[PDB]
């Protein structure tokens, strides 16, 4: 997994 | 003059800095290389400003690019055709635009890149299906081709006009 924050679209993993 | 701030957003490897720079460069990267963009063109008569923020998923902190994406006008939607998993993904990347713009209504375009591939697996018929749930065009490119690039782009222009006065 998703995005880290609701400003950009850094993502983490789910895994 | 009028200036066009579009933002280039999809999942890992889709081809978002080669739809870029070939937009603006007219160059195909086909290395791997893991910024922000402009060119002057005429549009339907308008000369205008293409200004296109080439996102990703690791970039470092920046509250200047944090800025530019909230004020981002329209949104191209990219995944690949051969990588189901980027188009699985392309959800995720709608509900972000509308956090990210905190609306609703966001112009958007969606793209499937690397036309140009013979090992696809994500069917015209799914992404024209996930684009009309959404109410948004859906547009096939090749960053190496060239095939669609400046369709994508201008049609993301197109939809801004729709949407708001420029
Ligand atoms: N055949 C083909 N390869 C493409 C196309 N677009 C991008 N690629 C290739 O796909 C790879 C990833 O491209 P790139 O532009 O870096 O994608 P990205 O979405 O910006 N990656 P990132 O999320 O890491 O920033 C590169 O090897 C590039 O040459 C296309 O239309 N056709
Ligand atoms: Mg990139």
């Amino acid at each position: 997994g998703x995005f880290v924050n609701f400003r950009n679209f850094r993502t983490f993993r789910c895994g | 003059m009028t200036e066009y701030k579009l933002v280039v957003v999809g999942a890992d490897g889709v081809g978002k800095s080669a739809l870029t720079i070939q937009l603006i460069q007219n160059h195909f990267v086909d290395e791997y290389d893991p910024d922000s963009y402009r060119k002057q063109v005429v549009i339907d008569g308008e000369t205008s400003l293409l200004d296109i923020l080439d996102t990703a998923g690791q970039e470092e902190y920046s509250a200047m690019r944090d800025q530019y994406m909230r004020t981002g006008e329209g949104f191209l939607l990219v995944f690949a055709i051969n990588n189901t998993k980027s188009f699985e993904d392309i959800h995720h990347y709608r509900e972000q635009i509308k956090r990210v713009k905190d609306s609703e209504d966001v112009p958007m375009v969606l793209v499937g890149n690397k036309s140009d591939l013979p090992s696809r697996t994500v069917d015209t018929k799914q992404a024209q299906d996930l684009a009309r749930s959404y109410g948004i065009p859906f547009i096939e490119t090749s960053a190496k081709t060239r095939q669609g690039v400046d369709d994508a782009f201008y049609t993301l222009v197109r939809e801004i006009r729709k949407h708001k006065e420029k």
